[PDB]
């Protein structure tokens, strides 16, 4: 088979400049190369065939480039929703098609500071038997960012999850969920409960906080 | 408009057997030879299997060579990818995808339109359905600021669930977030969305969770709570 590298596996560029994407083969595969767009949860959409072609419906500012073993991926004016997987492709060898395992491009955008929420358990979920006890940081970049729960003013560790959206294809921020889990009887034992949030776009840290039965 | 619908993806025993269909629509069937390309949880992109426009030829990957047909019915325009002791490495999402220039092997290698896809999970973990709880907006400060609410969906298998809010028509500032696999084995996800202050008691908010694999369809309805 033909490895084909896509090395760096990621790249940060910034809106409006040019991005370039590299893709080698591990023997020359001629001008038999393909472009894919991948955005978050849906199907790649070919971008490049024959290493230099636009696909139909394909703006020009995508460009692809090179032959035999060295290829390039130039994406022009960078859009914040061009945020995606790039994935190349050759089928010089039909039908042993094979894949690069992608490059993922991050849109450069301002820094954005974090909208910080705290949410209580429901008590349905209480009667159950679990408390989850959700903070929220909503859109902020860059994805970088600290979330500390404070349960009586005393660091939780081992307790808790975190989610992140993927880049936003039109404000390019990112959102993050923490979720603390505690049992209904180690939930009532204690009173404060605070999401402590520390981000580059904040001066000094953030809390949002809640008091259990108030 | 050139439509691939790939169906019949679930959870299945390791060992067992799924068969998937692509339903094809907006071109010649018989013009195109098909495809089958799969993506793990989180990897990339890996070819499958290929079937002529004809269908008298056939190929498949040497990860898949024994265990996968790939057949074709131009009659009624469907593709089927029938898979035969599955393991665990096969749990993917499965797309369909239509080569680009009609021919043969000369002007093959490319996809130029695909399926959204069907997600295949071989594990012998039972289904269980989510619940819901909600995520009530509090002291919602300024009355003219933002609020946030979402609904808490917990502790389900396999993936996926999807949530919308009031039936599609919310669909501004709503941020799903990615399941997460907890200590249990089980999945659980946040859905939330940024809202007016002032909407808070004017405009009702449902959020609608849906689990396919465990045939549980559950509206929500999120409001602040008392005091």
């Amino acid at each position: 088979e033909i490895v084909m590298t896509q090395s760096p596996a990621t790249l940060s560029v910034s809106p409006g400049e040019r991005a370039t994407l590299s893709c080698r083969a591990s023997q020359s595969v001629s001008s038999n190369l393909a472009w894919y767009q991948q955005k978050p949860g849906q199907a790649p959409r070919l971008l490049i065939y024959g290493a230099s072609t636009r696909a139909t419906g394909i703006p020009p500012r995508f460009s692809g480039s090179g032959s035999g073993t060295e290829f390039s991926l130039t994406i022009s004016s960078l859009q914040s929703e061009d945020f995606a997987v790039y994935y190349c492709q050759q089928y010089n060898n039909w039908p042993a098609i094979t894949f690069g395992q992608g490059t993922r491009l991050e849109i450069k955008r301002t820094v954005a500071a974090p909208s910080v929420f705290i949410f209580p358990p429901s008590d349905e979920q209480l009667k159950s038997g679990t408390a989850s006890v959700v903070c929220l940081l909503n859109n902020f970049y860059p994805r970088e960012a600290k979330v500390q729960w404070k349960v009586d003013n005393a660091l939780q560790s081992g307790n808790s999850q975190e989610s992140v959206t993927e880049q936003d294809s039109k404000d390019s921020t990112y959102s993050l969920s923490s979720t603390l889990t505690l049992s209904k009887a180690d939930y009532e034992k204690h009173k404060v409960y605070a999401c402590e949030v520390t981000h580059q776009g904040l001066s000094s840290p953030v809390t949002k906080s809640f008091n259990r039965g108030e | 408009e050139v439509q691939l619908l790939e169906s019949g993806g679930g959870l299945v025993q390791p060992g067992g057997s799924l068969r998937l269909s692509c339903a094809v629509s907006g071109f010649t069937f018989s013009k195109y030879a098909m495809n089958w390309v799969r993506q793990a949880p989180g990897k990339g992109l890996e070819w499958v299997s290929h079937i002529s426009g004809s269908g008298i030829s056939t190929y498949y990957a040497d990860s898949v060579k024994g265990r996968f047909t790939i057949s074709r019915d131009t009659s009624k325009n469907m593709l089927y990818l029938q898979m035969n002791s599955l393991r665990a490495e096969d749990t993917a999402i499965y797309y369909c995808a239509k080569d680009a220039i009609s021919g043969q092997i000369w002007l093959q290698g490319t996809f130029d339109y695909w399926g959204q896809g069907t997600l295949v999970t071989v594990s012998s973990a039972s289904t269980k359905g989510p619940s819901v709880f909600p995520l009530a907006p509090s002291s919602k400060s300024t009355s003219g600021g933002t609020a946030a609410l979402g609904c808490l969906v917990k502790d389900y298998f396999p993936e996926p669930v999807t949530v919308s809010w009031n039936s599609g028509a919310l669909t501004s500032g709503v941020h799903t977030f990615p399941a997460v696999l907890q200590s249990s084995g089980l999945y659980s996800l946040s859905s939330v969305v940024t809202v007016p202050s002032s909407s808070l008691g004017t405009q009702t908010y449902i959020c609608n969770v849906n689990h396919k694999p465990s045939n549980t369809k559950v509206d929500k309805k999120v409001e602040p709570k008392s005091c």
